[PDB]
């Protein structure tokens, strides 16, 4: 769950 | 104009307060660090507030124009 560089979704980011 | 916010809720385009000439985008590293690199903490700012060491902070002004690269599956 976070917004990372490498996602936007709480799934893919963390 | 409106920009997302990632360090307050969890990303949505919603006007700021009385300052925030232009969107922005922040950048350090999560509570984990995680490979990801930094985080992307968007929103409203006066104008670039762009730090110098790792602050990494960014601008848009754009609609929507706070939507850090990340929306994408890898």
């Amino acid at each position: 769950h976070r917004y990372y560089e490498s996602s936007l979704e709480p799934w893919y980011p963390d | 104009i409106v920009c997302h916010t990632t360090a307050t809720s969890p990303i949505s385009a919603v006007t700021c307060p009385p300052g925030e000439n232009l969107c922005y985008r922040k950048m350090w590293c999560d509570a984990f660090c995680s490979s990801r690199g930094k985080v992307v903490e968007l929103g409203c700012a006066a104008t670039c507030p762009s730090k110098k060491p790792y602050e990494e902070v960014t601008c848009c002004s754009t609609d929507k124009c706070n939507p850090h690269p990340k929306q994408r599956p890898g």
